RNA sequence: GUGGGGUAACGGCCCACCAAGCCGAAGAUCGGUACGGGCCGUGAGAGCGGGAGCCCGGAGAUGGACACUGAGACACGGGUCCA
RNA sequence: AGUGGUGGCCACUAUUAUUGGGCCUAAAGCGGCCGUAGCCGGGCCCGUAAGUCCCUGGCGAAAUCCCACGGCUCAACCGUGGG
């Protein structure tokens, strides 16, 4: 039985592109989801991304750029609070800066940078790099 | 040679408080005794009433810091100052 | 195990608020009970062998103790425990010295020199409110002294109110009440030795004391429990204060 | 109705017992919390409890960890299982019972 | 030696061993089991912190109190009904609570013989 | 499957489980239990002070072929008997019946016997408090 | 609480590269432990585990800590005056070691010898502000290297020394 | 739980009655082991191990038991009893 | 002016595996299925705000630890200041 659309769909686009097809569909999409693709794609590391009125569960749309090394949604949803974060950066990213984490604050879905100056904790939603 | 920089009166002991500094470069430690006359020249007190209790010399040091009392009458020493630093200034035998 | 009540106090366990060398000796001089609480004063004894340095060892101290040359708020006191808290006036009239002692930005008590005017003043915060047989009402102050008033006035009173305290023969002076825009002088928490005017006070339920919001000269607002709120002036503070 | 400063209404009818905080003579002070009734058998008595997560620092997972309270239960409220109570620190009541409860915020019913 | 200490059990009855002895301020005292006599007799007993207990160990007289408010001292002739135990009434021992029949009828006790030294009750 | 349980409300059995194959581990089980601290003849002592009984040689194991001496020890402390290698070039000779030894691990594998002789455990140091290994080297005396 | 030591041991006793790279520096410097220049690699390592520590630190303890860091690197002697963070990774052992007391003296033509340097500090022949020091490792600061002068109470203050005319020839030389 | 006792003081701490409660598989009870903590050793750290050495808290005078006197004790250089 | 032997502890070890291990053939999936507690659970909207996160008041003693300065040649050690 499914349990987590994010994972699933994380661990879909990178098993897609490790082969290197170019539009991968992604069956369960939600709302998450969605605020999930907005991040890395203003990071430009996925082309258009879209959602298709399936009927059901509607479905995601994405252009794969060949950018991404691997893209993964870490499970247990670790809260982390601000001047910790770097000791989670050691865990999911390969080198000072490298990559990025996404983070479900109070003021929404976001990047981990962008978490940086606007101050503010969260839980660990995914990392990608 | 024995220059001062400390010179401080506490009128609730009426008591002068010296801190000195001795040069000897390269000759052996003054004595108490010399020390005793020397100050008590050029700032003109009364001998009995005035008391050192420590010249220190530092190691590798030529310049040694050194500490006296200077009170104003005889019964000021037996009653506030210990017993030890007239005796070993001779004041008490 | 332990058995009855203690003489002696470890220099390492000194109170913070004191400046001491905690590593110089194994002991120290044990306050006993007085005015104030232990956090919040010191033994004279510290007070004039290291403060003023004017004895070098503990015996002269006493002994200069014992001739009363010194005056604890017009009052002479030979002990050498005796504790003096926050806003006591030390006086040694031979020198003519007069000093308040109040709380540092660290929280240490320090020596404010003050002129003579201000030495027979003393503010005293009104701790708590009672009254006794004969109806004759009676205020207990913070440095844990007590006054009588009458019933009729009672009402010019309440709880953590100043009172300028004429402690020379005492004599009230006047009264600074607990309101809005009033000068006031923090005596402990994060914010001690600030000096700020209120601006909110905050009462809270569940025995848990109220917060008054105090902004500063240069209008930094932040917070202080109220007990440690202590007002010294209406508009401008009536003390010389750091 | 006398107040004990708790933001709640009193029960309606009054109680002559000595130890109802709104009708007898014990006080209301110390920590307040918020459970279940769960047994309630004995005389004016009442196990509420409390459900919350501890956290660990080697596994940085959560674990449950469950708090049984004995508060006495005066005749004015009555609780009874599946009732949510609000309790509140008292005096040395018996060897066990310390809390009281002072009001019941959904019946078992709901 | 009478121990007002620790409950030996745990609430879950659990055994408990003492990890250390009794000390001085935990223990009780005699109960004072104050009986109705011809005089009054009372102890004046030392206690914590220097304090005085006065303890009542014969009764013969008590503060009979009208609804109204005035007090009458009068005699006590025995001891009618103890509700916190049927074995004192027939000894003729005096506690809280206690029904007394006296010359006026019939009085409940509103006192603590045994600490407050003094009987006093209220028309019935 | 995956490693389980992964689980943030997971802390209970995340903890029995690892508690549980702690035990699983030997060195783990030998401390908490302490039967080394229970098997021991020595008691936890890395000395000993015993009483020397009769001088007995072994065979070393094969291909190792000689005659390793060494004798019988009384210990004075508790009473046991072991066996104690005596190391040195014809230093049989120097211990001799009946001798106050001080007697110590031997430092093979897990404590166990060293090298190429079996069974063994202890090393004799000094024999009526007289390092051995001068006595070796012919340096001190025996009193 | 028990006062710990100041220094680390290599991790391995016998490697060939560790061992000839300390034996330079032992011939060249002339210290008379192995001890002496463990020290002085345990300084160099607690500056770059300083610098490496605050390099990743956001706050105002970090950058004052940071600042304070700086400043004393630059007193010792060890940086330029418009030296940065980034700079310090770089630094290696010798320039702690020139810095040394001993080497300092010797090249200001005090001695013909780094051993005969040492003897004289240690034999207490030599003043700094007119202060004497009997430790051949001390680090000197950048504000007192001018001072570096012969003891006064020595002999050899005094200008005709027999051994001091053949120093200054050496220097010559 | 009711109503009482003794306590400096609330409390089954104790007493008379009333009723069947209380705890346990998320580990009761029983047994093993052990003064708790600030801290210390190691380690890149996650962590593992330890709690004697200095400070705070807890407890004990050979094992046991008990009073008096004192604001403060069941009292190391006060007292009484058994072994 | 240390240096060796031995015993206890950590690392070496990802041979305790949360970070971070394996279970076809090397120790290691129970013969199979059902099922309680527990654990893990579909998408969207509204509410609550317990967890979650940011700010702020009180509070975790001293001692130890990090850093600058100063004192004892320096150091260790001590104090002043920040953490």
């Amino acid at each position: 039985t499914l349990l987590d659309p994010l994972a699933n769909a994380l661990s879909h686009i990178t098993n897609s592109e490790r082969v290197g097809k170019r539009e991968v569909y992604i069956k369960p999409a939600s709302k998450l989801i969605g605020e999930v693709l907005r991040v890395m794609q203003k990071y430009g590391y996925i082309g258009e991304f879209e959602f298709i009125d399936d009927g059901r569960a509607g479905v995601y749309r994405v252009q794969l750029l060949g950018r991404i090394n691997k893209a993964g949604a870490i499970k247990p949803r670790f809260p982390v609070k601000v001047s910790e974060f770097e000791k989670w950066e050691k865990r999911f990213l390969p080198a000072f800066e490298f990559g990025i984490l996404i983070v479900s604050t109070s003021q929404g879905v976001m990047s981990h940078k962008e978490a940086i100056e606007k101050g503010i904790g969260g839980r660990l939603i995914a990392y990608v790099y | 040679e024995i220059r001062i920089k400390e010179i401080k009166e506490n009128k609730l002991i009426g008591r002068k408080e010296i801190y000195f500094e001795i040069y000897h470069p390269g000759e052996p430690t003054p004595s108490r005794k010399d020390v005793k006359g020397k100050l008590v020249a050029m700032l003109d007190l009364n001998p009995e009433t005035t008391v050192i209790q420590y010249i220190r010399s530092y190691f590798g040091s030529y310049i040694s810091k050194g500490y006296a009392k200077a009170y104003d009458s005889k019964e000021r020493m037996l009653y506030i100052e210990p017993e030890y630093i007239l005796i070993r200034d001779g004041l008490i035998e | 195990a332990r058995k009855g009540p203690k003489r002696h106090l470890k220099r390492l366990a000194a109170p913070t608020s004191w400046y001491i060398e905690r590593k110089a000796y194994k002991w120290a001089v044990r306050p006993r009970p007085g005015p104030h609480n232990m956090r919040t004063s010191i033994p004279l004894l510290y007070i004039v062998r290291d403060y003023l340095g004017y004895a070098k060892t503990a015996r002269e101290a006493r002994k200069i103790l014992n001739e009363g040359k010194f005056l604890v708020d017009g009052r002479v006191r030979k002990d050498y425990k005796f504790p003096v808290g926050i806003m006591d006036v030390v006086s040694i009239p031979e020198t003519g010295e007069h000093y308040r002692v109040l709380p540092n930005r660290i929280g240490k008590l320090i020596l404010h020199p003050i002129s003579e005017d201000e030495a027979f003043i003393k503010p005293l915060r009104i701790r708590n409110k009672r009254m006794i047989k004969g109806a004759r009402v009676q205020l207990n102050f913070h440095d844990g002294t007590n006054h009588i008033v009458s019933i009729a006035e009672k009402d010019n009173y309440f709880t953590s109110y100043t009172v300028l305290m004429k402690v020379p023969e005492r004599e009230i002076l006047e009264v600074l009440p607990f309101e809005k825009g009033a000068y006031v002088f923090v005596t402990q928490g994060k914010n001690v030795a600030r000096k700020g005017r209120i601006v909110e006070i905050k009462r809270f339920p569940m025995g848990w004391p109220d917060v008054v919001t105090i902004e500063d000269e240069e209008g930094e607002l932040f917070d202080t429990l109220k007990e440690y709120a202590f007002v010294v002036g209406t508009d401008k503070p009536k003390i010389s204060l750091p | 109705m006398r107040d004990i400063g708790l933001r709640v209404q009193p029960p309606a009818e009054k109680c002559d017992d000595p130890k109802c905080p709104w009708h007898g003579n014990l006080k209301i002070h110390g920590r307040v919390f918020e459970g279940i009734v769960v047994s309630d058998k004995p005389r004016k008595t009442v196990t509420v409890e409390r459900q919350y997560y501890f956290y660990l620092n080697k596994y940085e997972r959560y674990e449950l960890r469950r708090s049984k309270i004995h508060a006495h239960n005066p005749p004015c409220i009555n609780a009874k299982v599946g009732d949510k109570v609000l309790i509140a620190e008292t005096r040395p009541l018996s060897k066990t019972k310390h809390f009281v409860v002072v009001a019941v915020l959904e019946r078992a019913e709901e | 030696a009478i121990w007002q200490g620790r409950s030996l059990k745990k609430p879950s009855g659990g055994r408990i061993v003492l990890a250390r002895k009794k000390r001085k301020r935990e223990l009780g005292r005699e109960p004072s089991n104050t009986r109705v006599a011809e005089q009054d007799k009372r102890k004046i007993i030392r206690t914590y912190g220097g304090n005085r207990k006065v303890r009542l160990t014969a009764a013969a007289y008590a503060n009979v109190f009208d609804k109204s408010g005035k007090g009458r001292k009068v005699r006590i002739i025995r001891v009618i009904e103890n509700p916190a135990n049927r074995q004192f009434a027939r000894r003729n021992i005096i506690t809280k609570g206690a029904i007394i029949e006296t010359e006026i009828g019939k009085a409940k006790v509103t006192s603590r013989p045994g600490q407050d030294g003094v009987v006093n009750a209220i028309l019935l | 499957g995956k490693k389980a349980p992964n689980g943030e409300f997971a802390g209970r059995k995340l903890k029995l489980k690892r508690k549980k194959f702690r035990w699983s581990d030997i060195r783990y089980k030998r401390r908490v239990l302490r039967l080394k601290e229970k098997s021991d003849p020595l008691e936890g002592a890395p000395q000993a002070r015993g009483i020397v009984l009769e001088k007995i040689a072994v065979e070393a194991k094969q291909p190792n072929s000689g005659m390793r001496k060494a004798v019988r020890v009384q210990l004075i402390k508790n009473g046991k008997v072991v066996t104690a290698f005596c190391p040195g070039d014809g230093a049989i000779k120097f211990i001799d019946e009946h001798d106050e030894v001080i007697i110590e691990g031997i430092g093979g594998p897990k404590g166990g016997s060293m090298g190429d002789i079996p069974g063994i455990r202890y090393k004799v140091v000094k024999v009526n408090r007289v390092s051995l290994k001068e006595l070796v080297k012919g340096r001190k005396e025996k009193p | 609480k028990r006062q710990r030591k100041k220094y680390e041991t290599p991790p391995h006793p016998w490697i060939k590269e560790r061992l000839d790279r300390e034996r330079v520096l032992m011939d060249k410097y002339e210290l008379k432990n192995k001890k002496e220049l463990w020290k002085h690699e345990t300084q160099l390592k607690n500056f770059r585990r300083r610098a490496r520590r605050l390099l990743a630190a956001r706050g105002k303890q970090a950058e004052i800590e940071r600042e304070q860091l700086l400043a004393r690197l630059k007193r010792l002697g060890l940086l330029p005056e418009d030296a940065v963070l980034d700079d310090v990774l770089s630094l290696t052992i010798e320039d702690i070691l020139e810095r040394r007391l001993q080497t300092i003296v010797y090249k200001k033509g005090l001695a013909r010898t780094m051993r005969q340097a040492r003897q004289l500090i240690v034999h207490g022949h030599i003043e700094v502000n007119g202060q004497i020091i009997r430790s051949p490792s001390y680090l000197v600061l950048k504000e007192e290297e001018d001072t570096i002068t012969y003891a006064r109470t020595s002999p050899f203050a005094n200008p005709q020394h027999p051994e001091r005319m053949m120093i200054e020839k050496a220097k010559q030389g």
